[PDB]
RNA sequence: AUAUACCGCCAUCUUCAGCAAACCCUGAUGAAGGCUACAAAGUAAGCGCAAGUACCCACGUAAAGACGUUAGGUCAAGGUGUAGCC
């Protein structure tokens, strides 16, 4: 009955069944979810079956300086208005239900190559529009409790960078995905590593290191070489501003340790000015395109050392069997040199 | 337009900007490493297939030897070696056409 | 731009605020700053500041002492002339009264009581949205009662705040920007440091005042 | 665990009003009755009729002023007279407000054979007492 | 028909005191933790406990008693999603 009727919000609650058993324990549902709808906004207070014209709400009260009165909307006008409402609801539902196209990063259903936009503004006011974000991984860690049992909390790792040699990574943990994202983005913009680069696009020299049982070898390359590296390394290099490199990872594959070790290496790298100021000699670069020409890169800011470095033959050097293999060419592997995508 | 004025036009800039054309294109393929041989063609029987390459989807473009600032899009300005079709994201047909055009 | 010129003028001049006249090695030996804990209390990073050992006791290099002290005083006086806010820390209860009193007399501020977690990093949330953190920290006792490095040096190195601490044989001068070797525990040395800082900051303040008065005249 | 005329606590982004924020055991302790009549008192009668007409007119005017209200009604029945008191938002036009006021007044009068008056207080946005 | 879709209403540990948004820090920036007052990293919105109100008091009795566990009970108070008789 009319008295039996009641407000719509409780109807929608009971129809959705948002909470009570389906949600808890994480059992969820087999991909059926009823979307709430607002009919209150849809039709204005005027519409009815009997299309009486109301000068108070439906029609302007005065026309040509003449008062109006109640009148009848005939059958043709009534059905016209009905068709208009039908089509309007159709376009409303169409615009409601549409595709969602978030840029495919590393793969579908993967949160790797997506950017969340620049960092959030600070309280004092600091717009980081130049900074860009990327999400390295996403994993749903669980810890158990007496009353809750399995408790899901999402952890996220993110990195951010200018594109001008300044960047930084961070982590964010929370029950909500967006909240964890925001936490991690703020943490990263607060914790920033800066790294130098030789010609604005490369490291100064080849590096090889290990970090928590994760071995890495990053090799300098000239211009137009490309980025044949892990996808995470490529994202962070895009953020840094360097556009060519080679990189290989062996042993463990853990994203956080990888990022930490890579940033550690790129921060401990040596600049040519520092190396000259340390050694006391003039640096000389030689190219393959340019002939036997000494190209001075940097000189010691202090006084030059008179005697040169004594040429040391058969030096004590630790090197890699993989490097020796690649130099000898006897190595063979179908998976090494491929026609991969753009950079 | 058969001439190369579509590039100097403003619609090309606003649609691409200062970046290359191949930069925005992305391939749908199997997991991890993509196939080493691109699709054979982007159009067939006056019909276009899904996810076509950019030069094929933009019919206004014309692969011509004369458009130097276009044909230099793919070959690196620092390395005279042209890029391969899996790199540029285009089909083999227009790839070969572009190769002989640039030659 | 002339304001920046005035701010930069004292930079090129060394000992421009007359800090060398303040201290002398005689006064240091009188205040017993050369003392140190036993060799068992020795620390690797503090080794090079130790001139030697005697009777299971360590002795500090007073030349390095005076050098670092001159550098630190000149820095503090430059910051005071620049209006940079300075904050003292000394968890030692034996001198909190005196330190707060000399801080009042100087006009500069201090914190002798228990240091609270996240006081500096989360200082915005603690106090308010916009708060002017002190541009310089100093330490009259680097270590806490538990004899571990106070959290303030780490937090300051984090938020890029310079620090000037007097380091005992047990302390870690690695994180400190301008560490001054000395005797943290002796009241004579404590009073000496307090008076030196009083003189320094007061000279800097009055010099800034007279300089800005001269510029207003001109 | 009892759930009665009270709101579940959320993360803290839930604007809540006084009456639905407070519990049903704070009626006389920290609230007032929305309706005011003597049918509940001893000696009188017609309490069922009072209550049914109360709920009827509440739901009626709620559905004839959709999206404009920001609280429950307050009814004041002094002898034969009836006074409705509501709080609404300044969303729609005063034209519509006055027209609907007159319409509802006339309908209530002709239906319940009762002298009726109505008062409403405008607010820019519905007041919030807490964020639950 | 489905309380193993739900709202609405409640049993329950509770004859509990914990639950916690938003920040910071530690662990090599891991799952996670953050307790020492003669004090060593926690700061805490909010909820609840509590306080106060009801009965005869300030005690006592009632009332209240959060986050959640039992897919706890209830489609037969009423309404309602889905599946059905129509
Ligand atoms: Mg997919
Ligand atoms: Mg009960
Ligand atoms: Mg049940
Ligand atoms: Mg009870
Ligand atoms: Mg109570
Ligand atoms: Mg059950
Ligand atoms: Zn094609
Ligand atoms: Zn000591």
């Amino acid at each position: 009955s009319f008295f039996t009727k009641l407000t719509a919000d409780e109807l929608w609650k009971g129809a959705l069944a948002e909470t009570g058993a389906g949600a808890k324990k994480g059992r969820g549902k087999r991909t059926k979810k009823k979307k709430r709808k607002d009919l209150n906004r849809g039709q204005i207070i005027g519409e009815g079956r009997y299309g009486f014209l109301w000068p108070g709400l439906n029609v302007p009260l005065m026309k040509n300086g003449a008062v109006q009165t109640i009148a009848q909307r005939s059958k043709e006008e009534q059905e016209k208005v009905e068709a208009d409402m039908i089509q309007q609801r159709e376009e409303w539902d169409r615009k409601k239900k549409m595709k969602v196209k978030r840029e495919r990063g590393w793969s579908g259903n993967s949160w790797g190559g997506i950017s969340l936009g620049p960092p959030d503004p600070g309280p004092c006011g600091e717009t980081y529009e130049d900074f860009d974000t990327r999400i390295l991984e996403v994993r749903n860690v669980f810890t158990m409790t007496a009353k809750e049992g399995r408790k899901k909390s999402i952890r996220v790792l993110v990195a951010v960078g200018n594109g001008k040699g300044a960047a930084g990574f961070s982590i964010g943990k929370a029950t909500d995905r967006m909240d964890a994202f925001r936490k991690a983005k703020n943490r990263a913009v607060h914790h920033l590593h800066y790294i130098e680069r030789y010609e604005d696009h490369t490291i100064f020299h080849d590096i090889s290191l290990r970090f928590k049982r994760t071995h890495i070898k990053m090799k300098k390359q000239p211009k137009g070489y490309g980025l044949r590296c892990h996808r995470a390394i490529i994202t962070i290099c895009r953020l840094i501003g360097i556009k060519d490199m080679y990189a290989k990872v062996s042993g463990s594959i853990n994203m956080l340790s990888l990022t930490q070790g890579l940033f550690r290496g790129l921060s401990r790298q040596e600049t040519h000015q520092q190396l000259a100021d340390k050694k006391g000699l003039h640096v000389v670069e030689i190219r393959e395109e340019c002939g036997p020409l000494p190209i001075v890169v940097a000189s010691p800011r202090g006084p030059l050392r008179k005697d040169p470095e004594p040429e040391d033959e058969v030096p004590d050097v630790k090197l890699d069997w993989e490097d020796v293999k690649t130099a000898q060419g006897m190595k063979r592997s179908v998976w090494s040199n491929l026609k991969r995508a753009a950079t | 337009d058969e001439p190369w004025k579509y590039l100097e036009s403003e619609e090309y800039q606003e649609r691409y900007g200062s970046r290359p054309v191949w930069a925005d294109y992305r391939r749908n393929h199997k997991g991890g490493v993509p196939p080493q041989r691109t699709r054979k063609t982007c159009i067939r029987r006056n019909k276009v297939v899904g996810n076509p390459c950019p030069i094929c989807r933009d019919h206004k473009l014309h692969v011509d030897f004369r458009n130097v600032k276009l044909l230099e899009q793919f070959v690196c300005a620092h390395t005279g070696i042209i890029f391969y079709a899996p790199y540029t994201g285009v089909c083999v047909k227009q790839h070969k056409r572009l190769t002989q055009a640039i030659q | 731009d002339f304001n920046d010129k005035i701010l930069n003028e004292p930079l090129k001049h060394s000992d421009f605020f007359n800090v060398k006249e303040l201290f002398s090695v005689r006064s240091l030996f009188d205040a017993r700053v050369h003392l140190g804990h036993k060799a068992g209390c020795r620390h690797r990073f503090m080794e090079p500041y130790i001139f030697g050992s005697r009777l299971d006791h360590d002795i500090i290099d007073l030349e390095q002492t005076a050098t670092h002290l001159q550098l630190a005083l000149n820095f503090t006086a430059h910051m005071a002339y620049r209006k940079g806010i300075i904050l003292f820390i000394s968890r030692n209860r034996q001198f909190s009264y005196l330190i707060e009193n000399m801080a009042r007399d100087c006009g500069e501020y201090a914190h002798t009581r228990y240091f609270r977690g996240g006081m500096l990093t989360n200082a915005r949330l603690l106090f308010g949205p916009t708060v002017r953190l002190p541009d310089l920290i100093i330490f009259l006792h680097t270590l806490n009662n538990i004899f571990e490095p106070h959290v303030a040096v780490r937090d300051a190195a984090k938020m890029n705040i310079p620090t000037v601490g007097i380091v005992d044989t047990n302390c870690n001068p690695c994180l400190i920007t301008y560490p001054v070797p000395g005797n943290d525990d002796s009241p004579l040395a404590v009073h000496l440091y307090c008076r030196l800082f009083q003189t320094a900051i007061t000279r800097a303040k009055e010099k800034r005042q007279q300089v800005e008065a001269l510029y207003r005249l001109q | 665990k009892n759930r009665a005329a009270r709101v579940r606590v959320s993360k803290g982004d839930k604007p809540v009003t006084y009456e639905e924020a407070h519990a049903p055991h704070y009626i006389a302790h920290r609230k007032g009755w929305l309706s005011l009549h003597t049918g509940n008192l001893d000696g009188e009668d017609h309490a069922a009729e009072r209550t049914v007409e109360d709920v009827f007119l509440r739901k009626f005017m709620w559905g004839t002023f959709p999206g404009c209200l920001a609280d429950q009604l307050v009814l004041k029945r002094r002898g034969n007279q009836l006074e409705i008191c509501a709080v609404v938002l300044r969303q729609l036009s005063p034209h519509k407000y006055y027209f609907l006021v007159g319409y509802s007044e006339t309908l209530l009068s002709y239906f319940y054979k009762c002298p009726v008056r109505l008062h409403l207080q405008t607010v820019p946005s519905k007041v919030v007492y807490k964020y639950l």
